[PDB]
């Protein structure tokens, strides 16, 4: 019983995965790359 | 995304985040010798990652009155790591290098840098004064090692060669206004496809200061320049005894 649009308008980022044993280290090589960088980090 | 790039190869990294850009030295990489250019008939050895590092040699301090510095390489590498060791046992030898060059400043400090590569860079003396005397340079103008030598005239860069027309090789510019490091990717650069490491030093690496640094007096007197290089994708071939020179 009302007009009013304002009261008809009026959660967690994370997900559980999971995770038997310690992850895997997938083969990497050398990278000479500029524009990323995955050691400077923002503390 | 120019001015932040990160440098793994080996186990070892470097990471600059006021970089300009990376040059790969005559527009290709480093690669192994093909069986269409090889000569040699024994299997060549190649380590992969205990020579493919980044070597931090040595630190030349940079004061307003410098004239500028080489490095011949691979002689300063062989002396080093694993790298040192693999060239004094193996004859022949093949390489390119990943060459890294840092000299940071404040945002007061000024000055620029030429710090570009050349092969073959072969050096004179100055024949007596007048000029009639055949000197022959000493062995260790020839090839300083990791402790580099500073230049006596960097206007004919000790071989009459000018310094003004050193941009046609591979070449960046540290000015400390806008970067702090320059990255040169060299390949192997040689007629024969594998070569001696302790006779012949395929390129030299001038790194010389044009624009002379300057700061008012209250800043920080001391600005180093430290060379890291990484040797990519070497080959050794030839086992024997080790020979130190
Ligand atoms: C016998 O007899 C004989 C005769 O005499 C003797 O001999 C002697 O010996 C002695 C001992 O050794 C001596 O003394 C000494 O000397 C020295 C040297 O001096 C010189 O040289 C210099 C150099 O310069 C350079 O650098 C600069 C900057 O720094 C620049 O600028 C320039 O340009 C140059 O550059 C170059 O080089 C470089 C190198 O590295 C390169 O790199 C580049 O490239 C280029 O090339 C010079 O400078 C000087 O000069 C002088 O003189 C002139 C004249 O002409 C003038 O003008 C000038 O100015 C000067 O003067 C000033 O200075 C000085 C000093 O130097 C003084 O002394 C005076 O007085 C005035 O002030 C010359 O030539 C020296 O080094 C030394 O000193 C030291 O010590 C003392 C005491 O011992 C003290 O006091 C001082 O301080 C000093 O200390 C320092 O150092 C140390 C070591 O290094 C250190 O460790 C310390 O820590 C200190 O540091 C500190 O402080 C500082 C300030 O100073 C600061 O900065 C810092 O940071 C820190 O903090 C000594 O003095 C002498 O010489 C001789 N003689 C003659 C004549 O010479 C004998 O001995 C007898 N015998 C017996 C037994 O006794």
């Amino acid at each position: 019983g009302d007009r009013v649009a304002d009261m008809i308008e009026s959660r967690a980022l994370t997900q559980a995965l999971p995770a038997p044993t310690g992850q895997n280290t997938q083969v990497s090589s050398h990278r000479l790359d500029t524009g990323e960088v995955p050691a400077l980090q923002a503390a | 995304s120019d001015r932040v790039a990160q440098l793994t190869i080996g186990n070892s990294t470097i990471t600059t985040q006021e970089a300009a850009n990376i040059i790969v030295g005559y527009g290709e990489w480093p690669s192994y010798c093909s069986d269409d250019d090889a000569t040699a008939v024994d299997k060549p050895t190649r380590p992969d990652v205990s020579v493919n590092r980044f070597y931090t040699l040595d630190t030349k301090l940079w004061e307003k009155s410098s004239k500028g510095w080489y490095w011949k390489f691979p002689d300063v590498l062989t002396e080093t790591g694993v790298f040192g060791q693999n060239a004094q046992f193996h004859y022949l030898y093949r390489s390119g290098f990943c060459i890294h060059v840092q000299c940071n400043a404040s945002k007061f400090h000024q000055g620029a840098l030429l710090v570009a590569i050349l092969p073959e860079y072969v050096i004179g003396t100055v024949a007596g004064g007048t000029g009639t005397e055949d000197s022959h340079p000493p062995y260790i103008q020839t090839q300083p090692g990791a402790d580099g030598f500073e230049l006596q005239h960097p206007y004919v860069l000790d071989a009459g060669i000018p310094i003004s027309q050193l941009t046609v090789c591979p070449h960046q510019w540290i000015n400390l206004r806008t970067n702090n490091c320059a990255t040169i990717i060299v390949p192997y650069m040689n007629t024969l496809p594998f070569d001696s490491a302790l006779n012949h030093c395929n390129f030299g690496l001038l790194v010389v200061p044009i624009s002379p640094l300057d700061f008012d007096q209250g800043a920080t007197p001391v600005i180093p320049i430290t060379i890291t290089l990484a040797p990519m994708c070497s080959e050794f071939a030839g086992l024997r005894q080790a020979v130190t020179q």
